[PDB]
RNA sequence: ACAGCUGGUUCCAAUCGAAACAUGUCGAAGCAUGACCUCCGCCGAGGUAGUCUGUGAGGUAGAGCGACCGAUUGGUCCUGUCAAACUCCAAACUUACAGACGCUGUUUGACGCGGGGAUUCCGGUGCGCGGGGUAAGCCUGUGUACCAGGAGGGGAACAACCCAGAGAUAGGUUAAGGUCCCCAAGUGUGGAUUAAGUGUAAUCCUCUGAAGGUGGUCUCGAGCCCUAGACAGCCGGGAGGUGAGCUUAGAAGCAGCUACCCUCUAAGAAAAGCGUAACAGCUUACCGGCCGAGGUUUGAGGCGCCCAAAAUGAUCGGGACUCAAAUCCACCACCGAGACCUGUCCGUACCACUCAUACUGGUAAUCGAGUAGAUUGG
RNA sequence: CUGUCCCAACGUUGGGCCCGGUGAACUGUACAUUCCAGUGCGGAGUCUGGAGACACCCAGGGGGAAGCAAAGACCCUAUGGA
RNA sequence: CGAGUGGCUUGCUACCUCGAUGUCGGUUCCCUCCAUCCUGCCCGUGCAGAAGCGGGCAAGGGUGAGGUUGUUCGCCUAUUAAAGGAGGUCGUGAGCUGGGUUUAGACCGUCGUGAGACAGGUCGGCUGCUAUCUACUGGGUGUGUAGGUGUCUGACAAGA
RNA sequence: CGCCACACGGGGUAAGAGCUGAACGCAUCUAAGCUCGAAACCCACUUGGAAAAGAGACACCGCCGAGGUCCCGCGUACAAG
């Protein structure tokens, strides 16, 4: 609902990592950016390995707790709080000023930023967001 | 005991007998086999195990390694076939253990071993040509009984 | 590399993406050849699978997308045979084809039928003690074929005493 | 060498909290099958009396034999269907679109709600409508109450709200059907949706027992022999080792107990009917007298007497439906005594 | 009461600045005397932390032993190994004295001498070399630098690892280290490897991963065969003398013994492997055909894989990274200390002037960190 | 012989909880909402990394503060004592 | 013979605490590891079958009752699908118990001239504290979200 | 100590059994691809859950009045609340 934003990013066959940084460097510049797509958002290596290294970061926890998100929206989310000293205001008002969505709720089409996209025709060993939260467990809505 | 107890050559040299008493006897048999009598200039294929790693071998791992290997020579060529192998290092250096803590430190005498440098010759066998893929087994199969990893170097094969 | 099929004058192969259609008097064959900088296309009279490349582990699916092409070549016209015996030695076992699916009855005394589906447009034909499994998919028809074989599967028991089931006679 | 044993109490009811709504909330509902209707009804908890039974059961060895079974009286007067509520798909699960409601009010409804005077039941409908040609309507739900005005021994002329799920054919024809009972006044019975022989699911908020100890909370021991003397008689051993420096969420403590929500799994309704046929000798026991739309439910039902329960087709049934079990005795016999 | 034992001992600043070692001690939780720190007075021109050369001292490393010594192989000279308490040999290196250059001293008086006051004699770590010990964040030496008593920068945190020795303030450039985000600076360039999330981990109690194994993949060399058609696969042939002889009831490619010959021919064993009681039956060698381009053998290197099991919640600091944000080879530009350069000021020391230690002017690349402690102004 | 136990239940009396009145002590370097790991004189709420965390209050049983309490009563040492 | 993994035993070392970090065993209650005893799915067999033997994946659940002994350990019995092992300050004494080790009393044996000793045995021999913080179990009051009533959604969380 | 209730099935995997298949004309379960396959995992089911700071949705009632609190009689509730 309504989400005044300055750049919408276009995670679609992008690399992850590669965009968050990206979107990090320029929420701290000011910039109000929303990632759109991030259900076929891009990481790469063996599906079977990164998996386990998500669904271990699910298992893990305590009475304090440990949220892991499920879903490709939150996921995507918590790769940018990673790169954003989101304890200090300046970082939690960067933070707040990025929103991750499934799909495209925009009018415009979403620009694919340098360096991000995955040529699919030079690649196979790589996984989709939402093929990694469908295995996650989580309900498909998107 | 384990060899890693005694592999390596941070010790001093200890093997003057004159000071040292109550030394066990070598646990190797003979370090001449095969055909004694031959030479080792009539044969045209001469096959050495080379040691890599600079290492302490015991006695009772240069025979482990010594009957294993002539064993399969004396089963694949016969007790009387026309090879003979040579074990060229002796077991010099004297071994102890303290087995009271660490009030008194220095140990009995308990072994003896062989202080083999790398790229030294640990055994030479020399054979004829239809007899070498039996040797380079003999080898392989005496490298797992000592603690370096080694080399099957043919010095005398022009013959493949 | 490049390697250069002719298609036979009875097949059409049409190809979009990544996605090969390969049509012909005995049917339609859909298959997926993806690999890294492999290239697969249609040059009107011959299909082209070529890549910049030249190590051992692209050269390994250049051949296999060969003798996958040239698979759906032969399966479009003359098709896929695969002969099968229905044996037993002692308990009449009752074979039958029902619906989309293979069903064994009575296998080795069992009062539960056994039963596999069948993968795609494979037609299995049943003569008696002799069954046919065929069609224009390699993957289906030998899977299918497979499928039958693996359903008399026996672990429990000795295998060389307990020799019933449906075996493979005639492999393509 | 210490010998194992499983823990004390499940981690599965928790946490152990008081319950937020005193009548229940199903969180899950029945599969699409045959023929549209409203997948589930309510009642108010009566009592229990036992019933003689014909054995249904086909493989068992006392196949239509004389049979005891313990039997839950629970009466079950007509709901009132008053709204349709409509779901669409949305990229964050599923969210109420709109709501279609009524002219016809139950006298005593404003008790709890604001009743609507001035709505648009066409174009609440018309909504729906457009949303269903768009693809995006999810389910579709029916907001009903309960007449306990209509129950002479429930105190309450309060309603009690709650929602329940239609499902059934196709979702065009299911909206047909739910607008359909609506436009009327929204009157249903336990004949409509049950049938007596059928497994249901009865959800129940149980009986509250205040803040209670492990011993009987959780289950754990007491504390035995000389232990038991010397001071400590109720208390567990331990709040946990040395490290983690915490006690855990899991070691068992003392609080509340009772009063929670809990879905009772696959019970059998004996029997649907009316009347005073059920009813004890001097009146239920801190309840009263029953006369009129009832339910005999097999064995035991969740909460005191009084307490709204709630009905479902069970969700996961064990047993294949044996219809209308004849009934040989239903007794009257006080229950005090 | 006495105690060699624990605790405490109150204001500011400036200069120098340790010892945790040696001899003796009913001595080892203490002292004394030396080493070493500081202060004062004296003497008066040399001094020697570095280097080179010259004149001397030396037997550790290495090596070797028909060179002594003593271990320690086999054969009918030859052949196989060793040494802290061996030496026919023999360094690097350390060391005496002297000369030369350097540096330093003659108002900052060095070198030295005499006297006053100490503190100190639980040390620790890195590196090199050690000796003991299975090992140790072990014990005990030695040389050295460091922590102790050393800030600041880097290393996730962290006495001794890297940079760096530091008056105040200010501008600038770098060092170690870093440049995808967190986070200042590159999602830099040319080329290659890796697909394991290997790895993104200098050093380490701290960062493991071994013997053994690997048609995973990349690179490099050697030999041999090949359009007179190789390697493989598929087809056809694999035959006669005779079922060789002997053995044996039988043995006929194939139980065993010996031999292992010659015809046909384009090949075809007195048969390499199964198989039969023995035959038969099935391929092997060997020849031909189809086919059509490299194939086969071995050596070496690179990265990875297997080997690989642990207790509350997985990890390179975290995110996360795959023609890289990994690894290797080159290269380009930057970020980044109190270091280095630079403006002013302060303290201290010395010089000129002076009664002044009052001013004024000057010099310091060769002054400015400091626990115990000596000295001095407030 | 029996609630010692299987295996716990219900009950009685006094407390406990709420209200009026009365009214101490122990303890306190400071800061303090923690948790999982790591590091560190090798046994950290405070260091480093992450995770979690809106404040205040009532009741509880005592997991941690190597909890509070007593200059270890073991062991060694003192040119100690009885 | 050779190469290792673990950190349950024992030994070594003497880094941490002697202005005190309560013992062994047991008990109670919670979490965990896998090198798996049972259960699931597998492979081999000296696999006819039945009953086994060996190995693989696998930690969801289970692994119990008793006789001697303070015992841990272990021995023994009958049941059982099986009656696995180990970590959590050898988990757990501001929870229990106090049978053993290890105070002061006493006996026996051995040693000693003797006081008295013993890594010998034996009988008797004490269990403190009103919870400030933190942690968790349950219960409230406020503030934020920015008038109310009723119905819901589901990010995540728990389960054997 | 009594009584009631507490699945099945899907999806993806491990060990494993296979299919198609190349490097390496053959062969090969694997290198790309695919079919199966554990009490284990995910879903299913139960419980909690608008303080989820993206701090949510719908319907209706009300903004001079909707609704709530205190009050009174009581418990299907309860140590205060
Ligand atoms: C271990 O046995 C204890 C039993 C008892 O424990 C004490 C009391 C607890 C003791 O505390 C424990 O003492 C041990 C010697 C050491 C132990 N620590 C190692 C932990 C210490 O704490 C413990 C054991 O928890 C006691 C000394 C406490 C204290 C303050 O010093 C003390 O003296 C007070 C005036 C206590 O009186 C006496 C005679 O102890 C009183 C407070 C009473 C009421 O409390 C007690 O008596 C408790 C029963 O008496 C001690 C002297 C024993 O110590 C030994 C070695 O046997
Ligand atoms: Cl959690
Ligand atoms: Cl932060
Ligand atoms: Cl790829
Ligand atoms: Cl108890
Ligand atoms: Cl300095
Ligand atoms: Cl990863
Ligand atoms: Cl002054
Ligand atoms: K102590
Ligand atoms: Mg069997
Ligand atoms: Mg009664
Ligand atoms: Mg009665
Ligand atoms: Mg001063
Ligand atoms: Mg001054
Ligand atoms: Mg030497
Ligand atoms: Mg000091
Ligand atoms: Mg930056
Ligand atoms: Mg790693
Ligand atoms: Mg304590
Ligand atoms: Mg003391
Ligand atoms: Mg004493
Ligand atoms: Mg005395
Ligand atoms: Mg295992
Ligand atoms: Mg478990
Ligand atoms: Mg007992
Ligand atoms: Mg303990
Ligand atoms: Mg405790
Ligand atoms: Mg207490
Ligand atoms: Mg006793
Ligand atoms: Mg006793
Ligand atoms: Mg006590
Ligand atoms: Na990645
Ligand atoms: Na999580
Ligand atoms: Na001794
Ligand atoms: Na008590
Ligand atoms: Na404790
Ligand atoms: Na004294
Ligand atoms: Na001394
Ligand atoms: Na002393
Ligand atoms: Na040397
Ligand atoms: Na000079
Ligand atoms: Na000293
Ligand atoms: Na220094
Ligand atoms: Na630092
Ligand atoms: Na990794
Ligand atoms: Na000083
Ligand atoms: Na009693
Ligand atoms: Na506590
Ligand atoms: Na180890
Ligand atoms: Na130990
Ligand atoms: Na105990
Ligand atoms: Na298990
Ligand atoms: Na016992
Ligand atoms: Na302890
Ligand atoms: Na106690
Ligand atoms: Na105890
Ligand atoms: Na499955
Ligand atoms: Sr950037
Ligand atoms: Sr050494
Ligand atoms: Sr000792
Ligand atoms: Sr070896
Ligand atoms: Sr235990
Ligand atoms: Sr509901
Ligand atoms: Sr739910
Ligand atoms: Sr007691
Ligand atoms: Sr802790
Ligand atoms: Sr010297
Ligand atoms: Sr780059
Ligand atoms: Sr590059
Ligand atoms: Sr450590
Ligand atoms: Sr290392
Ligand atoms: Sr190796
Ligand atoms: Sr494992
Ligand atoms: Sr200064
Ligand atoms: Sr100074
Ligand atoms: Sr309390
Ligand atoms: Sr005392
Ligand atoms: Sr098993
Ligand atoms: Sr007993
Ligand atoms: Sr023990
Ligand atoms: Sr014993
Ligand atoms: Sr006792
Ligand atoms: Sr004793
Ligand atoms: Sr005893
Ligand atoms: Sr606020
Ligand atoms: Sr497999
Ligand atoms: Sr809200």
């Amino acid at each position: 609902a309504e989400f005044d934003a300055d750049v919408i990013v276009d995670a679609r066959d992008c690399i992850m990592g590669r965009v968050a940084s990206q979107v990090a460097e320029q929420a701290l510049d000011g910039e109000t950016v929303a990632v759109v797509n991030a259900e076929r958002a891009v990481i790469t290596g063996r599906e079977e390995q990164i998996v386990e290294k998500y669904e271990k970061r699910v298992d893990i926890g305590n009475d304090n707790g440990y949220f892991y998100p499920k879903r490709p929206d939150g996921i995507f989310k918590r790769t940018i709080r990673g790169m954003l000293p989101h304890k200090k205001q300046r970082g939690r008002e960067a933070f707040e000023s990025v929103r991750v969505y499934l799909g495209n709720p925009y009018d415009e089409d979403g620009e694919v930023l340098d360096g991000t996209s995955l040529d699919r025709l030079s690649n196979i060993k790589f996984v989709t967001l939402g093929e990694i939260s469908e295995t996650l467990g989580a309900n498909k809505t998107w | 005991k384990p060899a890693s107890m005694y592999r390596d050559i941070d010790k001093p040299a200890y093997t003057r007998r004159e000071y040292i008493t109550g030394i066990p006897g070598s646990k190797i048999a003979q370090h001449k086999m095969g055909r004694k009598q031959k030479d080792a200039d009539d044969y045209p294929v001469q096959i050495s195990l080379i040691v890599e790693e600079t290492v302490q071998l015991r006695h009772g791992s240069l025979e482990a390694s010594r009957l294993s290997a002539n064993r399969h020579l004396i089963k694949e060529l016969g007790e009387e076939g026309d090879y003979k192998m040579t074990l060229r290092k002796f077991p010099h250096q004297v071994l102890r253990e303290n087995k009271d803590g660490m009030r008194a430190a220095f140990g009995k005498i308990v072994g003896t071993a062989a202080r083999v440098q790398a790229g030294e010759q640990l055994f030479t066998a020399y054979c004829n040509v239809e007899d070498a893929e039996h040797v380079k087994e003999a080898f392989r199969r005496a490298y797992n009984k000592i603690t370096p990893s080694c080399r099957i170097k043919v010095e005398r094969g022009e013959e493949l | 590399p490049r390697v250069e099929l002719e298609i036979p004058e009875d097949v059409d192969a049409e190809q979009d993406h990544l996605d090969i259609t390969v049509e012909g008097d005995n049917g339609s064959v859909t298959r997926r050849l993806w690999y890294p900088d492999i290239d697969v296309s249609v040059d009107g009279d011959t299909v082209v699978i070529e890549s910049d490349e030249d190590n051992a582990k692209t050269m390994s699916t250049i051949g296999t997308f060969q003798s996958h092409i040239e698979n759906m070549f032969h399966g479009v016209t003359e098709g896929w045979e695969y002969g099968m015996e229905v044996f037993y030695s002692h308990f009449p076992m009752q074979v039958n084809v029902e619906g989309d699916e293979v069903v064994i009855e009575n296998f080795l005394g069992e009062k539960a039928p056994r039963r596999t589906t069948i993968h795609g447009d494979t037609d299995v034909e049943i003569d008696g003690e002799e069954l046919t499994v065929s069609g224009p998919d390699i993957e289906a028809v030998g899977q299918t074929a497979a499928d039958i074989e693996q359903l008399t599967r026996i672990n429990d028991k000795d295998v060389r005493v307990f020799q019933d089931g449906v075996y493979i006679t005639r492999k393509p | 060498p210490q010998p194992s044993r499983p823990r004390k109490g499940s981690l599965g009811f928790g946490p152990r909290k008081r319950s937020t709504s005193e009548t229940p909330r199903f969180n899950s509902w029945p599969s699409d099958d045959g023929q549209p209707g409203v997948q589930g009804f309510a009642g108010y908890k009566a009592g229990m009396t036992h019933v003689v039974l014909v054995n249904d059961e086909p493989n068992s060895p006392r196949e239509g034999m004389e049979e005891t079974v313990p039997v839950t009286v629970i009466e079950t007067p007509p709901m009132r269907a008053v709204a349709l509520r409509a779901y669409e798909d949305t990229p964050y699960g599923q969210r109420p679109l709109t709501e279609v409601w009524t002219d016809e009010f139950h006298s005593e409804l404003d008790r709890t709600l604001d009743v609507p005077e001035d709505h648009d039941p066409d174009a609440a409908e018309e909504q729906i409508r457009d949303a269903h040609e768009a693809g995006d309507l999810g389910d579709l739900r029916l907001i009903t109450h309960t007449v306990p005005d209509a129950v002479p021994s429930v105190p309450k002329k309060k309603p009690d709200v709650m929602e329940t799920r239609v499902g059934g054919g196709s979702v065009s024809d299911r909206l047909d059907h739910a607008l359909d009972i609506v436009e009327d006044g929204g009157e249903h019975a336990m004949n409509d949706i049950f049938r007596a022989g059928e497994y249901a699911d009865v959800a129940g908020v149980t009986k509250g027992k205040g803040t209670q100890g492990p011993v009987k909370r959780w289950g754990v021991q007491k504390r035995k022999g000389k232990h038991a003397r010397q001071g400590w008689r109720r208390r567990i051993g331990n709040l946990g080792p040395w490290n983690p420096s915490r006690v855990r969420s899991t070691v068992p403590q003392q609080g509340q107990t009772g009063y929670h929500q809990r879905t009772e799994l696959n019970k059998r309704l004996i029997d649907i009917g009316e009347g005073d046929e059920p009813t004890v000798d001097g009146g239920f026991v801190n309840y009263g007298e029953v006369d009129g739309p009832y339910t005999l439910v097999k064995g035991s039902v969740p909460g005191p007497d009084k307490r709204l329960v709630r009905f479902r087709p069970a969700v996961r049934p064990n047993d294949q439906p044996r219809l209308d079990p004849e009934v040989r005795y239903v007794s009257n016999e006080s229950n005090q005594g």
